[PDB]
């Protein structure tokens, strides 16, 4: 079904003369599409298959990190002024009492953006060069790409045949969260409102909101 | 045959004889020795380049004669490329040539809808093959695709092949032009041209917009 | 480009003969007699022919691209579709006398009033 | 080995496992290639090329983008648009363009004339580096010396592949400058001196994070 | 999951006893005969046919129903009379039946004439559906393709068993569905589409409670 040659395909039916040789329904979400060639390369498309995994995986955790403030804030927390929205969020660290967790000034409250990015950047850095060099403290269980060992303290990943329908399934999940998060991008900038309430709207009228409503937006004026 | 070979010309002129990518050899049209970065050093690339080259190709040469035509017809009101997909929000729609009646487009989504799914069916035949044919070349099929058989000959097919190559990089370079006149001088092709035909030396690109592009 | 309907162009023309919105140097009854007698001399030169496939398909002169001038496919295909051209147009244009008939405008008008009945 | 093998210094440091192609036998090989884009050896061996074409002309432009703003600050000179992203402007203004103000060096007037002359300056010149030409046919594309080393700072192989390092790692640190100049050029509408000054009077309430993050979305700046 | 001795059930978990005949080989068998009416083979077959004409029927009617509703409302287009249990009154207008309420479409007159026309057209094809004619000759009396499945939607044998399922089911939905547009009307002299705006504003005070049914005593 998603592995092997008779595998699920990008084009559905039309997709016999578009599957490239190398791609032969070994690696999870191997739908034949690489119409374009890059990954023609054995190494290449080794490379690229890691570089996805990683986008879809923070794509997933910026799905929920980009509705979870705005949803607390509609009905919850509603705490977050002005930083419900995503794209409207980071500038809450400049505000009086500052980043403000769940609203809360006792929670963290923040308000020195140069401290954070130094945080980060050690914290970050340090994982991530764990992550290039392979090999570190915690267990690694032998696959930079897919590190069980400390990764994984459910022992989910415990037999192959759940582990084969779960990478496909977190490609999917994934490949979905990357493709709605190049949306709320787009949509920000066009919309310039969050994106549930570009939800809220298109409900509201789906024939008039829509996003050829902002279709003149960007138009060259002489 | 003087498009072909190791004695075809070249992009860089006379300073191109030095100057050849190994890979690029003379086998295929509009082969000018243009592969300076190393993109398409692995033939299986370089195919699926050879093809969406053809495609953006053939697309452009479509789009350059539909960018132009609207803009230089009546009735049409000389409607800019990038002002036209807004009509379809007119009170009166997309009437085709301007005359009442002909399609009366009001619903973008309509079109859209049909657009996707005749789209979807046309392209997917181009790729796995369907009812005008199959096994025929990806880029070259034929067949009914070369109703006038202008391309019998094999050696008239190479020459004309190289034809449709200089002209689709043309039009694919002048769409790439119309793309950023328009974002910067903000009218038609053929207004633009119109314009500078009138007073070069004063309209043109670093006489009326350059200094402001900063 | 005259914005007259098909029908009614017939009338105009006669009362006055034009063409594009030109007046024509030359009186309806001249272009009568000269409709009958070029159409006429026309007609018998094609009934010259004896050949039962070259009464259908004269070639030559009026085959100056030789685009089906042999027995290849492409000409059976290109005979296929002139007919099926011809039959759309012989149906399609007994749509535009009935729909004068019956609307009262032309082709073009009856497209426009259609639109509009909506 | 301190630069080229196996031993050379990684884009990660410690936590640095070199790719299979990257051997460390060309100069800046930090072993960085985490896309594998240079995994084709012959596509490697044209991105070599365009970093280094790159890395020199970035050297030129970096240099050549604050000279006419570091004179103009201090008064050295007066310019009719001291700001590199306004020097081109110069030739649109009264008496067209003049070197360092003199209005006796160049004095340009139009710019057809420069942008013809450049082509066929520039076309020539390039031709010669791809093809060879007057100074020489047969030298190293990236390395042709002879014409190009009078001073002869590289006769002695070891002293010239450290400094081919020297080069490139001036000139990536030169390609990241410019990208920097453009990106600050186009947020603070400023020079690149001039973004300088600022943030030594108070660098505190001038970084980007300050004046232009907060306004990056929403509130325009 | 549809076909076999494991297919789901409709009683679920529940299902337990199922009737003998009613095994699996046929699309939507979810094991529930519980009035024995096909028991016999010969009229099990009868039944089958029935259920998937009648199921074809309801859903061609489930979307006629409901798209001249949704256009009058949603402005796309002006008919003579929106709600499915008042089309039929349009013939008696000063009009007539104008299609989409264009006066230059079909625009007819007379009741008799559509009587009779449909008499003609319907019983040729009823007779064509039963003993093969000019679409083709009978293979399965429900299921014929060749002429009926010019896409090609079901050439595999395995899309066609999955597909036969997805019909059933839609057109059950459509049954059922199309059942209620016949007691809506009668209880709520409304349009189907005018009931499910009503139930949107205000579910809680619009529902067959809340309204109604104490009048129905
Ligand atoms: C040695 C310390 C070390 C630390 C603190 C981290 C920390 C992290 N790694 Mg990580 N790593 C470390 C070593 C290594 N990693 C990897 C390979 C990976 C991968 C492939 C991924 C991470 C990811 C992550 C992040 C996801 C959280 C997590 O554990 O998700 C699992 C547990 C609960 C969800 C996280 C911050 C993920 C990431 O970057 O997310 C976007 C991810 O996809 N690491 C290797 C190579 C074997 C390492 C070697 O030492
Ligand atoms: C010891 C830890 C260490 C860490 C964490 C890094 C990290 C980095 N080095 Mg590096 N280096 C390290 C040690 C060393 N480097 C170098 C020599 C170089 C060079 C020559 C270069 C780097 C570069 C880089 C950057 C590559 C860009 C990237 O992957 O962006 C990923 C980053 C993100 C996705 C976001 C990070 C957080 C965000 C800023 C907030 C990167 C942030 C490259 C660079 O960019 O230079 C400036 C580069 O060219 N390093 C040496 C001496 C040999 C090191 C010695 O220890
Ligand atoms: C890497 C090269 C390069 C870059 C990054 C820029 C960048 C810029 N130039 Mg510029 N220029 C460059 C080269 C050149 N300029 C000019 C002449 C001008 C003028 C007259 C003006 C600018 C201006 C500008 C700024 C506004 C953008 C614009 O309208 O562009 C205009 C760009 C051009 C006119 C040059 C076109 C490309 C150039 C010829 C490419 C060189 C390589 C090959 C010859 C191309 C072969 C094909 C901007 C920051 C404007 C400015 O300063 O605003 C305040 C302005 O008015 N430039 C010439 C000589 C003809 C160049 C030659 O290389
Ligand atoms: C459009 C008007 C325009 C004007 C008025 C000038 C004016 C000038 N340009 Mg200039 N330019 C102009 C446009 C442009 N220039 C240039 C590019 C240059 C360059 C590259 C240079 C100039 C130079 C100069 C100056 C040379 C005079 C000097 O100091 O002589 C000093 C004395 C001499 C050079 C020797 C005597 C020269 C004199 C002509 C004697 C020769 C006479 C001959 C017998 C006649 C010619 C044919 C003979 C040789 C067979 C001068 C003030 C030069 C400069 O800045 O020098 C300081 C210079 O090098 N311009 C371009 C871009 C291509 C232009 C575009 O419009
Ligand atoms: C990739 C290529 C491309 C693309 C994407 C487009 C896209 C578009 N074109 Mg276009 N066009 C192209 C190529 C292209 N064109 C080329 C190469 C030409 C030169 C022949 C034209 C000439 C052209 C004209 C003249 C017009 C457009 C128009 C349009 C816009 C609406 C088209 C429409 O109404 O539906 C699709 C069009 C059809 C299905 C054609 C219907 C068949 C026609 C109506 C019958 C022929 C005329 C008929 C005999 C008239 C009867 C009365 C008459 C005798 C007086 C649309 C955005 C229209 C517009 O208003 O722009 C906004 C418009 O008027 N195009
Ligand atoms: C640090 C250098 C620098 C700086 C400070 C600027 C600054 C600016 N550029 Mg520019 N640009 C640069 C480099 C730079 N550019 C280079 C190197 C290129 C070549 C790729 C361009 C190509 C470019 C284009 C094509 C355009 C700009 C435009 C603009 C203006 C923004 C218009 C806008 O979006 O608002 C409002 C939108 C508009 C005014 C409609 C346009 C702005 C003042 C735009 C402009 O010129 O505005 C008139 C625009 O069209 N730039
Ligand atoms: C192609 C497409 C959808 C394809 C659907 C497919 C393949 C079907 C999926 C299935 O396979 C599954 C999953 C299961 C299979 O068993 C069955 C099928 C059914 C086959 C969507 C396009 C959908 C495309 C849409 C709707 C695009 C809308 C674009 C807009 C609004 C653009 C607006 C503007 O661009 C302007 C005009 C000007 C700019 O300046 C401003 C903005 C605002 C950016
Ligand atoms: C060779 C080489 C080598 C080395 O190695 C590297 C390098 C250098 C990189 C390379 C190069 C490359 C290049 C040059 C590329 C380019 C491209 C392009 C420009 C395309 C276009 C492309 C373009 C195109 C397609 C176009 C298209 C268009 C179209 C369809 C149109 C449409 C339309 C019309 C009609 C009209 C209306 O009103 C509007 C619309 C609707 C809109
Ligand atoms: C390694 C790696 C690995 C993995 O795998 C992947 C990845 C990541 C991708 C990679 C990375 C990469 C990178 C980093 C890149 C970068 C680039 C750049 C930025 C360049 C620049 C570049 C830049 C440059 C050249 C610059 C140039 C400039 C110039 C000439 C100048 C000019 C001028 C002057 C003087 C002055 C005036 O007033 C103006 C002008 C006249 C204009
Ligand atoms: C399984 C079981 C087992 C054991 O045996 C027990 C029992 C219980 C017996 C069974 C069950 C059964 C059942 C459930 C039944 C049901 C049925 C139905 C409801 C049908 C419908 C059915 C229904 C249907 C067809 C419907 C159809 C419809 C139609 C045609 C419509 C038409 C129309 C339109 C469009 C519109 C207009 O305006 C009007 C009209 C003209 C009128
Ligand atoms: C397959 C194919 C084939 C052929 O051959 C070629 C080609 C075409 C090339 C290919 C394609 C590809 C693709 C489609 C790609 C895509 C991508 C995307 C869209 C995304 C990523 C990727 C994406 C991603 C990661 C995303 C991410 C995001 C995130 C993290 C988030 C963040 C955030 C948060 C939380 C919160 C706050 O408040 C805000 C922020 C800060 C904002």
């Amino acid at each position: 079904e998603f592995y092997g040659p008779d595998r699920a395909k990008w084009l559905g039916p039309f997709s016999e003369g578009s599957v490239p040789s190398y791609l032969k329904g070994e690696f999870p979400g191997d739908y034949g599409w690489d119409t374009a060639g890059l990954s023609a390369d054995p190494e290449t498309f080794a490379r690229y298959r890691e570089i996805e995994v990683i986008h879809a995986r923070w794509a997933m955790l910026g799905a929920l990190g980009c509705l979870t403030p705005e949803l607390l804030q509609n009905n919850g927390a509603a705490d977050f002024g002005e930083a419900a929205v995503w794209f409207k969020a980071g500038a809450s660290i400049f505000n009086e009492d500052g980043l403000n967790y769940l609203g809360n000034p006792s929670l963290i409250h923040a308000q020195s953006i140069v401290a954070v990015l130094l945080t980060q950047l050690v914290i970050m850095g340090a994982a991530e060069a764990y992550r290039y060099s392979g090999e570190g403290p915690v267990e690694t269980s032998g696959d930079s790409l897919y590190p069980g060992g400390f990764f994984d303290p459910l022992g989910l990943a415990d037999d192959p045949d759940t582990l084969a329908e779960l990478k496909v399934k977190e490609i999917k999940n994934g490949r979905l969260a990357m493709f709605s998060m190049f949306g709320f991008f787009v949509q920000g900038l066009v919309t310039g409102k969050s994106p549930l309430e570009n939800l809220a709207d298109h409900l509201a009228e789906p024939s008039v909101n829509n996003g050829f409503a902002s279709a003149t937006k960007f138009l060259p004026l002489p | 045959s003087q498009w072909y070979g190791p004695d075809r010309p070249k992009f860089l002129g006379p300073y191109s004889t030095n100057f050849v990518p190994s890979y690029l050899t003379g086998e295929f049209p509009g082969d000018y020795g243009w592969d300076t970065s190393g993109l398409s050093a692995d033939p299986a690339t370089f195919a699926r380049y050879r093809e969406i080259e053809v495609i953006h190709a053939r697309w452009a040469m479509l789009g350059a004669l539909g960018c132009v035509v609207p803009e230089l017809l009546d009735g049409t009101n000389h409607i800019a490329w990038f002002k036209a997909g807004a009509e379809i929000f007119g009170d009166d729609g997309i009437q085709y040539l301007g005359i009442p009646g002909l399609i009366n487009a009001k619903s973008i989504v309509a079109t859209l809808i049909v657009q996707v799914v005749l789209m979807s069916y046309v392209e997917g035949y181009r790729v796995n093959g369907g009812p005008a044919g199959t096994g025929l070349d990806a880029v070259y099929p034929g067949g009914n695709f070369d109703p006038l058989g202008l391309a019998d000959d094999p050696d008239t097919l190479a020459e004309l092949k190289v034809k449709e190559i200089k002209n689709g990089r043309l039009a694919m370079l002048s769409m790439f032009g119309f793309f950023i006149q328009a974002i910067v001088t903000g009218e038609g092709p053929i207004k633009n041209l119109n314009d500078h035909l009138a007073d070069a030396s004063a309209n043109n690109f670093y006489a009326l917009y350059a200094k402001n592009l900063a | 480009v005259t914005g007259d309907s098909w029908v009614a162009a017939q009338t105009l023309v006669y009362n006055q003969p034009q063409y594009a919105g030109i007046d024509l140097p030359f009186d309806i009854y001249t272009l009568a007699v000269l409709n009958s007698v070029l159409m006429g001399g026309v007609e018998l030169f094609r009934n010259s022919e004896l050949d039962p496939e070259r009464r259908c398909y004269p070639g030559g002169a009026f085959d100056p691209l030789n685009l089906a001038s042999d027995d290849s496919e492409r000409t059976q295909k290109l005979r296929e579709a002139e007919i099926k051209h011809a039959r759309l147009a012989m149906v399609s244009f007994l749509g535009y006398t009935v729909q004068a008939w019956y609307t009262g405008e032309g082709a073009l008008g009856s497209l426009n009033k259609f639109a509009n009945g909506f | 080995v301190e630069w080229y093998g196996p031993n050379r210094p990684q884009f990660l440091g410690p936590f640095s496992n070199p790719p299979s192609y990257l051997k460390g036998e060309f100069p800046g090989d930090y072993g960085w290639d985490t896309a594998g884009l240079s995994a084709d050896p012959e596509t490697f061996a044209r991105y070599r090329e365009l970093e280094v074409i790159h890395a020199r002309w970035a050297m030129l432009g970096a240099l050549g983008c604050v000279t006419p703003e570091l004179l103009q600050r201090n008064g050295v000179a007066n310019f009719g648009e001291a700001v590199w992203f306004k020097a081109g402007a110069q030739i649109f203004q009264e008496g067209g363009l003049d070197y360092l103000g003199n209005p006796s060096l160049i004095h340009a007037q139009s710019i057809v004339a420069i942008l013809l002359t450049q082509l066929v300056l520039m076309g020539l010149i390039e031709g010669y580096r791809v093809n060879g030409g007057p100074a020489g046919e047969g030298l190293d594309a990236l390395y042709p010396g002879e014409a190009f080393d009078p001073l002869g700072l590289a006769d002695d192989p070891d002293t010239f592949a450290e400094l081919k390092v020297k080069e490139l790692k001036n000139g990536r640190l030169a390609m990241v400058s410019m990208l920097g100049f453009g990106v600050q050029g186009l947020i603070t509408r400023k020079g690149p001196i001039e973004n300088l000054a600022d943030h030594l009077a108070a660098p505190d309430a001038t970084n980007f994070w300050v004046d232009y993050a907060p306004k990056s979305a929403g509130i325009g700046y």
